[PDB]
């Protein structure tokens, strides 16, 4: 139950725009405000601007420059913010908040991260790590799996759905020849391996694509 | 009665003033750097204040249609102040002229 | 505008002690100050609104205080889910500013580096290109330097590492080293070798694999 629905993530080429969405489930008052802020990686929180749907009236950041137009659509509960003629300083994340009127933050969204390369979209390619057959094991093993040669940011790690929470490391991603390499890490017991089935899943929203990869020992 | 129509109907006005009035008054004060009336909540009780013209100075617009907003706040709850005490005069003369032998 | 100085920087404190983190602001602003909770690769997450006001949902740990210039978020007993960014925002004057941020890092014990190394799987190896991937997991401090060693001789060429933020489940640091290598490039070679080493340790704990 999101309250506030974003996608994923949204590539643009240098000079064009996108239209970013913020899907609003929950209860919708007339005095809610929708706000959107700009952070980008390693840094702090930034207001873009706010919106009330329920009249249409839009206010923005004035010691910034007006990079966004911020709308609502009120039959479908999504209010949207149109970022134009972006460069490589518009490459953030871009969050969505609504606020009851009376001040603070209540609820936020997923964030979208938005980036601005030349660069063309490459899905990832997921490869298990299992570890060498002349290997020991404690009571604990680690299995990893690798995500390398996708664009752009973000990718999503899980490992059996989610169920295997606990000791779970996902390594930020490096750049290179406009290419990332990201690899995850879990830590599971040794009896629980190769006994149970261990498997990561990797999604790229930005090529909408997820795939799965058992955990199998080397042959 | 028209001395109760016109109460009634003023008091009615005043609620209606109050309620569109605070939320009109955020409206138009977000959007102006240095206002303070940019909240709901006390933009409730900065109508009450103006209506009953009280007028702390706590809180207060700084912009154009916000003090236009104020105006119809202050004038609603004059005029329904005014209105109602016209009507309790005239229903206490009317009550007075009665009870002796007078319909 | 309002803007809102948040100090320090970062917060180093030990499990179990109540820290504290300062908000303030260039013109008074009565207790309109809100705070916010963002861990690592997440959402911002309202902790404090009105200065002192708790949230639902959030632990008693957390407490506000403050009033007029001086803001204050508090912490009784730290622990390792405490570890993210928090940020305070203002709401008494249009426009909506927020604080610089203010980081958590907890002073932990010593952790030793669990090392992990991996061969080049067969799915990599069937498309001309190979990638010895070397874990460094829960480590304490986040101080920590990697060796690969190829036959012996020591390799720089084709390395990338990879750190993460404190990790809030045991308040840890972690950190990957990938070879990457070209198939014909894997194969001419036998013994590959990850040397890691740590202030938990004189000697460099190593993990080494034979493709044979
Ligand atoms: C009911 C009367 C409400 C008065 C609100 C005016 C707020 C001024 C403003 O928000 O000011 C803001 C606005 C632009 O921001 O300024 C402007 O132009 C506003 C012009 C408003 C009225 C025209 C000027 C007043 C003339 C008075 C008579 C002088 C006779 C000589
Ligand atoms: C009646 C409320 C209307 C408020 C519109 C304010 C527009 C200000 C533009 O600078
Ligand atoms: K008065
Ligand atoms: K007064
Ligand atoms: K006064
Ligand atoms: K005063
Ligand atoms: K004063």
């Amino acid at each position: 139950q999101v309250q506030l629905q974003q996608p994923g993530a949204e590539l643009v080429k240098p000079g064009a725009s996108v239209k970013l969405s913020c899907k609003a489930s929950g209860y919708t008052f007339t005095s809610d405000w929708i706000h959107w802020v700009k952070q980008r990686p390693g840094h702090g929180l930034e207001w873009i601007g706010e919106i009330i749907p329920s009249y249409g009236r839009a206010n923005y950041n004035e010691k910034i420059q007006k990079k966004a137009t911020l709308t609502a659509d009120k039959s479908s509960s999504t209010a949207f913010m149109q970022l134009s003629s972006l460069t490589s300083e518009d490459s953030a994340v871009y969050y969505c908040a609504r606020e009851r009127g009376d001040g603070y933050f209540a609820v936020w969204g997923a964030g979208t991260t938005v980036t601005v390369s030349s660069a063309k979209t490459t899905p990832p390619s997921v490869y298990p790590l299992a570890p060498g057959s002349a290997a020991q094991t404690n009571s604990m093993v680690t299995l990893g799996c690798l995500v390398k040669g996708y664009f752009p940011e973000p990718v999503t790690v899980t490992w059996n759905s989610g169920s295997l929470s606990s000791g779970v490391h996902t390594f930020p991603a490096v750049l290179q020849s406009d290419l990332y390499t990201l690899s995850s890490s879990v830590t599971v017991p040794s009896s629980s391996w190769p006994s149970e089935t261990v498997t990561c899943n990797v999604a790229h929203p930005a090529s909408s694509t997820k795939v799965d990869k058992k955990i199998v020992p080397r042959d | 009665a028209l001395h109760w129509r016109a109460a009634g109907a003023a008091t009615v006005l005043l609620v209606i003033v109050l309620l569109a009035g605070s939320y009109l008054a955020v409206l138009a004060e977000r959007g102006a750097p240095g206002a303070q009336l940019i909240t709901y909540p006390r933009a409730l009780f900065w109508s009450v204040e103006t209506a009953t013209t009280v007028g702390y100075g706590d809180l207060y617009p700084v912009t154009l249609w916000g003090r236009l907003v104020a105006v119809v706040v202050m004038v609603a709850g004059i005029t329904s102040f005014g209105l109602v005490t016209a009507a309790l005069a005239t229903w206490f003369v009317g009550r007075e002229q009665e009870r002796r032998g007078h319909f | 505008d309002i803007l809102l100085t948040q100090s320090p920087a970062i917060l180093s404190v030990s499990p179990g002690e109540r820290v504290s983190f300062s908000c303030r602001a260039s013109q008074s602003i009565g207790t309109d100050i809100h705070w916010y909770q963002q861990r690592t690769n997440g959402s911002p997450r309202l902790l404090i609104k009105y200065a002192s006001e708790s949230i639902s949902g959030i632990p008693s740990r957390f407490s506000g205080s403050g009033s007029g210039t001086d803001f204050t978020l508090s912490i009784n007993s730290v622990e390792s889910e405490d570890i993210a960014n928090y940020y305070c925002q203002q709401s008494n004057r249009w426009p909506f500013t927020f604080g610089s941020g203010t980081k958590l890092e907890i002073k932990r014990a010593d952790a030793a580096p669990t090392v992990s190394i991996f061969p080049p799987s067969s799915e990599q190896l069937t498309s001309g290109g190979a990638s010895v991937v070397c874990f460094l997991n829960n480590f304490y401090p986040k101080d920590i330097n990697v060796k690969w060693k190829i036959d012996g001789s020591e390799r720089q060429n084709g390395v990338l590492n990879s750190w993460t933020d404190q990790d809030s489940k045991d308040s840890t640091y972690s950190m990957s080293s990938t070879l990457t290598l070209t198939k014909d490039e894997y194969e001419r070679h036998n013994s590959y070798t990850c040397e890691a080493t740590h202030k938990t340790s004189t000697s460099p704990i190593v993990k080494s694999f034979n493709r044979n």
